[PDB]
């Protein structure tokens, strides 16, 4: 049945992320700094993973996400060129 | 199925 | 409030969530992107390991960026917009070769 089993688990973060971030969780954050801790380490945990994808290409926080705005700008047109391709070779 | 529909849809806050 | 303890299970759920995503991340990342596209021929198989790549980026910024605390999921939102165009062109796409 084809079954995608990491889109699944991607999904399965954004949930459990978005339903982390419905709380207060600024406010257990700042409040205690052994909750502040592992949440880092588990954001991290989240942010080693979104590097690795990264790494993989191979193609400060504005000169950070401008950065990622243009890895996507790569991977969108590498796609858009396979796109336009399939359409050239039709007709 | 959307897969989209995951950043919309609203947590399950208590 | 002052109580935390029903903050944690949301936080538990997510850490499991982050584990049973790394076997997977390893498995797309065993190679470079490149050498993945090397091992394929057809053009549209090639089309659908691009915009998954393009997919999870942006699922697991966005989710980065919901665990910040940032307010505005705008940036990443219209980023997973444009992600949403492509996957929709390759579809219609396959609906016109269907006709085909
Ligand atoms: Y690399
Ligand atoms: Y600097
Ligand atoms: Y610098
Ligand atoms: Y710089
Ligand atoms: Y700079
Ligand atoms: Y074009
Ligand atoms: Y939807
Ligand atoms: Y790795």
């Amino acid at each position: 049945e084809n079954p995608d089993v990491l889109l699944s688990r991607v999904i399965n973060v954004v949930r459990a992320a978005s339903s982390l971030a419905s709380q207060d969780v600024d406010f257990y954050k700042n409040l205690d700094r052994g909750f502040s801790k592992d949440l880092k380490s588990k954001a991290d945990k989240l942010a080693d993973m979104a590097n690795e994808i990264i790494l993989s290409i191979d193609e400060d926080i504005s000169d950070l996400w401008n950065n990622f705005g243009n890895i996507m700008d790569n991977l969108l047109e590498m796609s858009d060129h396979s796109l336009d391709k399939l359409n050239c070779a039709i007709n | 199925t959307d897969l989209f529909d995951v950043f919309e849809e609203t947590p399950v806050e208590l | 409030m002052e109580d935390i303890e029903k903050i944690k299970p949301y936080v538990r759920s997510f850490s499991k969530a982050l584990d049973e995503l790394k076997p997977e991340i390893e498995k797309l990342t065993s190679k470079s992107l490149d050498e993945q596209l090397l091992l394929l021929s057809d053009e549209r198989a090639k089309l659908e390991l691009i915009n998954r790549y393009a997919y999870v980026l942006s699922s697991l910024m966005f989710a980065n960026m919901k665990v910040l605390g940032v307010k505005d999921m705008s940036p990443i939102l219209g980023e997973l917009k444009r992600v949403k165009s492509y996957m929709d062109k390759a579809k219609q796409y396959d609906n016109r070769i269907t006709k085909s």
